């Protein structure tokens, strides 16, 4: 069992493009060096929320074929896969222990004002990615599957994203019975993981409504890109 | 709309 030529193509131009991804220094500093207060914790979420909506954008240009879609389905396709992408590498920080600091950042996120009900599915969810051992591939595939979901709202040329998709589940099936031929359900397994990720949404969407304009965590920026 | 998006789709 090996990818075809096509099939490498893909994946090194994927991979390429999600290895490019780095936490800056300044947010690194700030998690070892700010009050530990939820305003201050607060913060350094938003800070760090910025900073992966440019690198999300960044990799998404980079994707093959996203480039030759109708302007405004690029637009709608980051819109629709902002929060889903984010949850996907904060579970890949977790299980990866970045920035390495990681329990001091774990911290500032249960002690940044946030509540329990969306706190508790958040690390549960990281867990549920990290028994799955996934491989630096898996979470690159994964995330752009992710991106480039036909199913999102406001596409308007829904076989043009599916026939970007397509070719990439081709790729990770392929890769779970290559790197995984004793767990014949390894597919399944991330498949499980992708509907989970399509939770976050509401859950995340309701939390950002709750805030009101006098909340220390009312940030006009943030409900731009998330809605 | 979606302002900050499309500047960072569009930049180079
Ligand atoms: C595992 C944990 C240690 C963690 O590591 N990196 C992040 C991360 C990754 C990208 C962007 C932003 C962040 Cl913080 C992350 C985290 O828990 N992310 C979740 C989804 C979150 C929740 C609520 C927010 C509220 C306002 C702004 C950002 C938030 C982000």
């Amino acid at each position: 069992m090996e990818l075809t030529p096509d099939q490498q193509t893909l994946l090194h131009f994927i991979m390429d493009s999600y290895n490019k991804q780095r936490m800056p220094q300044e947010i690194t500093n700030k998690i070892l060096k700010e009050a530990f207060s939820a305003e201050e914790n607060f913060l350094i979420l938003t800070e760090m929320a910025t900073n992966h909506v440019q690198v999300l954008v960044e990799f998404t240009k980079k994707l093959p074929g996203f480039q030759t879609l109708d302007h405004e389905d690029q637009i709608a396709l980051l819109k629709g896969s902002a929060v889903e992408a984010m949850f996907l590498r904060s579970a890949e920080i977790f299980n990866k222990k970045l920035p390495s600091h990681s329990d001091l950042l774990e911290a500032r996120i249960r002690n940044s004002g946030i509540s329990d009900e969306y706190i508790t599915p958040m690390f549960s969810f990281y867990k549920s990615i990290g028994e799955l051992k996934m491989t630096q591939e898996e979470y690159a595939l994964l995330t752009a599957i992710v991106i480039l979901s036909p199913d999102r709202q406001y596409i308007k040329d829904r076989e043009a994203v599916e026939k970007l998709q397509e070719p990439l589940l081709d790729v990770l099936q392929k890769l779970c019975k290559i790197h995984q031929p004793e767990n014949p359900q390894h597919f399944a397994c991330l498949l499980g993981r992708l509907t989970e990720l399509r939770t976050f949404n509401h859950h995340h969407a309701e939390m950002l409504m709750s805030w009101r304009v006098n909340d220390h965590k009312f940030t006009p920026l943030l409900c731009e890109i998330w809605d | 709309d979606h302002q900050l998006l499309r500047y960072l789709l569009d930049k180079d």
